[PDB]
């Protein structure tokens, strides 16, 4: 599922 | 009996007094994610980051902090289902454990644990982490970091989670925002493998439309009422 991340990058 | 996989997020612990990144601006205790929730943040200011999690760890263990009715309901669900039940949480708190749940998968780690910066070994820890605290797993004691999965790092127990997602008859997401991946994508996996998807939340998650069944309101009221129907449907 990939690494822990937020939907908004910028 | 149906196989049930439950995913919980920050929403379930909100009533207990545990806060997280606010929806309005993304600040966690008036701190930017970027400063206290990334590997980079730890590297630039280890003293501040360590102090931040020291505060969170201390706050967690205050007398007024207790598992609420939603936590308790999940413990009853595991008792009834036993091995056909799995609880996965994005939370670093220990309220699921205090409520009576066992084998909880903390995919984002735990506040009451630290980790050796050399071996990667996790370690139970309830007090402050000072610069003079080192690991107990290395010949040459290494510095300690919080056992919390930061943004940019790989979540824990992913293999077990995806296996359960494919096996689940019912998938229940509780108090999840839908902003944090891969956790927010779990509902899509469950639905792909034929699971019945349920959302229980104070507010609709940003993937709420993917859930087949949904109920909204305070966790301490919505979760115990959904759990009881389920237990009664089991008869
Ligand atoms: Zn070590």
């Amino acid at each position: 599922g990939g690494a822990k991340r937020h939907r908004k990058i910028l | 009996k149906p196989r049930v996989l439950v995913l919980t997020g920050a929403g379930i612990s909100a009533e207990s007094g545990i806060r997280t990144f606010r929806a309005a601006d993304g600040l966690w205790e008036e701190h930017r994610v970027e400063d206290v929730g990334t590997p980079e943040g730890f590297d630039r200011d280890p003293e501040l980051v360590q102090a931040f999690y020291n505060a969170r760890r201390r706050q967690l263990q205050q007398p007024e902090i207790q598992p609420n009715a939603a936590h308790l309901a999940l413990a009853k669900l595991q008792d009834a289902l036993g091995d056909r039940f799995l609880l996965v949480t994005q939370n670093c708190d220990n309220l699921h454990e205090r409520a009576g749940n066992t084998n909880v998968i903390h995919m984002h780690g735990e506040l009451l644990k630290v980790r050796c910066s050399q071996s990667g070994q996790a370690l139970d820890w309830t007090g402050d982490v000072t610069p003079e605290d080192k690991c107990h797993c290395c010949q040459f004691p290494a510095p300690l970091r919080p056992h919390v999965v930061w943004f940019g790092e790989m979540p824990l127990g992913m293999d077990e989670i995806y296996m359960a997602l494919s096996m689940a008859d019912i998938f229940i997401a509780i108090g999840t925002s839908g902003h944090v991946y891969p956790a927010a994508g779990f509902v899509h996996e469950a639905k792909l493998h034929g699971a019945h998807t349920v959302e229980l939340n104070l507010e609709p998650s940003q993937v709420g439309n993917e859930f087949a069944e949904k109920y909204y309101g305070p966790a301490s009221q919505v979760v115990p009422e959904f759990v009881e129907k389920l237990l009664k449907g089991l008869k």
